[PDB]
């Protein structure tokens, strides 16, 4: 209900601020939307004209990623090259470890 | 919990949390060796000068939601290892080039939703490690090209809800390492024919909600071009040779768009697409060539004018899973034999008139496959024979006479209406599987009921093994065929065989009678019909319903039972003239006019009845071949119409019986003959009303919504008050007139002196 500008207890927040993301909540079989400020891991925004909701990073192997696509950084052991998880750089880049990437 | 500063906390591993605090400073007492800072969702307005110099090692800066209006350009110095900044939901109105001007780590910046209109031209120098960036929800109107052209390390850059409406030529030009651009809800309707020239490394483009009217020639310079979407704008044309400069597609939107025509080898040699929809091309009347397009799942053209489909289609396309084809002018059906990926077929409202066997020879995964709405009225018996898994069909709005049944044991769904020449029944021992039901016959559905929805229900105003049902309420019916019919005849020869000057008062007591026999004789036939189909109404129940016979049968029911009303009232001015003239004249000359007036009835019963041929399906709304159930306004509104002027007719062949006794004196009935007369026609009307009311008040019951009427007592009441006016009628006569006595005794000796 925080920063909600219709809150419930059962279905919690129904809409969050105009500019502010709105996320379902779900909690074994309780499920709520509420408000956050940005979306959290495993999740990227989607600015609307409408409202804001968060959306899953479908981007398989990833922590969190910028669009429908693109990551942000995938998980330990999956390199990232041009947003993209693999683990190991492919032929023209170097692997890198202390930052976890990909490069020349 | 690790120590930490009052009043916020501090994760550790130089991680600190201070966001959500209502601050409007800067929190001090925190290590310098902090390397992430979230102090979001406070009240920190404007940032003052070198806010951050204890603190050499942070690579984390969030400042979301804060409502910062002015921040230091030395602000920020001393940050040199910073890599993502998060500054939305703020008002800066513009970007902080010079705050950031020695942000040389930085990687990703968040300037989304801060009601920005205009950047400096010297923007963003300097940024060499920059690779995303959010300048969404802003106020601007032109692409700030000069300060993207800093940004060579640039990857992925959104535009979204702005007021950008044109792009220049080379506006990119710079963006080697770009990977990703959106610019989807901008008002953008121009662009020019080098826009995207030197985006090399592009994948993903987003245009939605945009003013596109015409196709851009732009988009052939991007060789790594996967997925493009401009879905939900003014598009019209697509152009022969749009996708020519990028052939590794794979994902298209642009529905939601007014587009009419379709260039004939568009979507040609994109070997990566996977889906393909296009809705509203009504220009478009020719098949798309699809050479060097083997990927293709889900195929789907919808308000075209192509009339014909190449033979190719199931020879080339492999993995094809759903296809659909209706709102076409599809007339022919090639060979499907191949596509065995395939799943779903819809050619719906299509102008296809035949089946042949090899239409499906080839389908193996087929589920689901509609030919709603066509002009199909013939179909092999062995059509769906090499077929599978088949769970749902719809053939409904078609001209079958038959219907094939192997091969569909698996059926699920099946739709036959609209196919009012398709006449025979289904065998349920081959649809075992079949739960859902709707055939254009009721009757057909007898069948299946499980004692599953079937549609149209089978009322009981539609039974399946007896036609009247109720034991007691068949005897009645049989009953009164038998006492209407015996009486009726019986009374006509004592009338006419008598070689006498009939008066006007005996003569209409003839008609009634004469008229009356019509409904004995109909009643024969619901008997008759009931007793065939002993058991076993279903069977015949579509042929009769649809049949010749019930219209002769509802043409004869209508017209004497409207004859009868539309004759005994003549009674009743008959007999308050010949009142009248008792004390007037003493005489009658009318009965010429009465027997004028006597045919004239016949002549409007008979309109009566001819009327429903004029409206088909008037009476074929029951078997019972009655206009009465709830019908459609040409038989609804009928139905209402016959039962208003009867209804009518009630009030006046009452007021001057009334009226006459009022006028009459007590005494004057003592010892006259025309007493006997009076006395008999004043139990005609009063039966022929008072059940009257209970035909027509249920009629009513459907305008009544408030009142439910259970449809066998619906039916039950009709079959049992309705004719039975018939038989009563002439038991008065022959029970209880004293006139009709004499008559007997003259026709006794005339038979034995014959």
């Amino acid at each position: 209900c925080k920063g909600c500008l219709s809150c419930s207890k059962d279905n919690g927040c129904s809409r969050c601020q105009q500019k502010l993301f709105f996320f379902l909540r779900r909690e074994g079989m309780r499920q709520y939307g509420e408000c956050l400020h940005s979306c959290p891991s495993g999740y990227y925004g989607h600015r609307a004209p409408d409202m804001n909701r968060c959306a899953r990073c479908r981007i398989e192997n990833c922590d969190s990623c910028f669009s429908k696509d693109f990551c942000t950084k995938c998980k330990v052991g999956f390199y990232l090259h041009r947003g993209r998880c693999f683990d190991e750089c492919p032929d023209g880049f170097a692997p890198l470890e202390e930052t976890m990437e990909c490069v020349e | 919990p690790p120590l930490c500063a009052a009043p916020c906390s501090c994760d550790g591993d130089r991680r600190v949390d201070c966001s959500g605090k209502g601050l409007t400073a800067v929190p001090e007492g925190l290590s310098a060796f902090t390397q992430a800072l979230d102090i979001s969702m406070n009240n920190i307005t404007q940032l003052p000068e070198d806010a951050f110099k204890n603190f050499p090692f942070l690579e984390e800066l969030q400042l979301a939601g804060n409502d910062l209006s002015f921040i230091h350009p030395k602000a920020l110095s001393g940050l040199k290892e910073l890599k993502v900044l998060t500054l939305q939901n703020n008002q800066l109105k513009t970007v902080p080039s010079e705050a950031i001007r020695g942000l040389s780590a930085l990687q990703s910046l968040r300037l989304d939703a801060n009601h920005i209109t205009s950047v400096p031209e010297d923007s963003f120098e300097g940024l060499v490690q920059l690779r995303h960036l959010w300048l969404d929800d802003n106020s601007l109107t032109e692409v700030p090209v000069h300060p993207l052209s800093n940004l060579p390390t640039l990857q992925a850059l959104t535009l979204a809800l702005n007021k950008i409406s044109s792009i220049p030529d080379f506006a990119f030009t710079n963006l080697s390492s770009l990977v990703v651009l959106h610019l989807h809800n901008n008002k953008i309707r121009s662009l020019s024919q080098h826009c995207f020239d030197g985006l090399d490394n592009l994948e993903t483009l987003d245009l939605n909600y945009n003013n596109l009217g015409e196709f851009p020639q732009a988009i052939k310079a991007l060789p790594s071009l996967k997925e493009l979407g401009f879905h939900s704008n003014s598009i019209s044309v697509i152009p022969d040779g749009a996708f020519d400069g990028n052939p590794l597609l794979r994902t298209i939107h642009l529905y939601d768009n007014p587009l009419s025509f379709v260039g004939n080898s568009a979507f040609h040699n994109l070997s990566d697409l996977h889906s393909l929809v296009i809705r509203g091309a009504s220009m478009v009347q020719q098949f798309p060539n699809l050479t060097g397009t083997v990927h293709l799942e889900s195929l789907t053209l919808t308000g075209t004018k192509i009339s014909s489909i190449p033979n190719n289609l199931c020879q080339e396309q492999k993995m094809l899973r759903t296809l659909d084809l209706s709102y076409n002018n599809i007339r022919d059906l090639p060979s499907f034999n191949g596509c065995h990926a395939l799943e779903e077929i819809s050619l719906q409202r299509n102008q296809i008139y035949q089946i042949k066997e090899g239409t499906f020879q080839g389908l193996i995964s087929l589920r689901i496959l509609d030919l709603s709405r066509n002009l199909i009225h013939e179909i092999h018996s062995r059509a769906f024979a090499t077929l599978g898994p088949i769970t749902n069909l719809d053939v409904s709005f078609n001209e079958l006479t038959s219907f094939p049944t192997e091969g569909l044991n698996g059926l699920n769904q099946l739709k036959l209406v609209g196919n009012f020449k398709l006449k025979e029944a289904l065998a349920a021992k081959d649809f075992v599987n079949l739960r859902s039901l709707s055939v254009p016959y009721a009757y057909q559905c007898c069948a299946f009921w499980g004692c599953i929805h079937c549609t149209p229900s089978t009322g009981a105003f539609k039974p399946c093994e007896y036609l009247l049902g109720s034991w007691m309420i068949r005897l009645t019916v049989w009953f009164i065929f038998l006492v209407a019919l015996f009486f009726n005849l019986l009374v006509i020869l004592t009338t006419f065989a008598s070689c006498t000057s009939l008066p006007s008062s005996k003569l209409f007591i003839g008609l009634i009678s004469v008229s009356n026999l019509f409904m004995g004789i109909y009643t024969g036939i619901l008997t008759f019909l009931d007793a065939v189909s002993w058991g076993r109404f279903a069977e015949f129940g579509i042929w009769w319903e649809t049949g010749s016979g019930c219209k002769v049968a509802g043409f004869l029911a209508v017209f004497s039972s409207e004859s009868a009303i539309f004759l005994l009232m003549l009674a009743t001015v008959e007999r308050s003239l010949s009142a009248k003239d008792i004390m007037k004249n003493g005489k009658s000359n009318h009965l010429k006019q009465f027997r004028v007036a006597a045919l004239l009835a016949f002549l409007g019963a008979t309109v009566a009845g001819c009327f429903p041929l004029f409206h088909r399906g008037e009476y074929s709304a029951s078997p019972l071949c009655l206009p009465f159930p709830t019908g459609e306004t040409p038989s609804l509104g009928f139905t209402v119409t016959l039962v208003l002027l009867n209804s009518l007719a009630f009030l006046l062949m009452a007021v001057i019986y009334t009226k006459l006794y009022c006028n009459l004196e007590k005494e004057d009935l003592s010892e006259n003959s025309q007493s006997s007369m009076i006395k008999h026609v004043a139990w005609l009307i009063f039966t022929n009303c008072i059940f009257f009311c209970p035909v027509a008040f249920f009629s009513f019951a459907p305008l009544i919504t408030a009142i439910s009427i259970s449809p066998e007592i619906m039916k039950s009441v009709t079959l049992i008050f309705f004719p039975l006016p018939a038989c009563l009628n002439p038991v008065l006569y022959v029970f209880f007139n004293p006139k009709f006595k004499e008559d007997w005794k003259l026709l006794k000796r005339r038979v034995t002196k014959k």
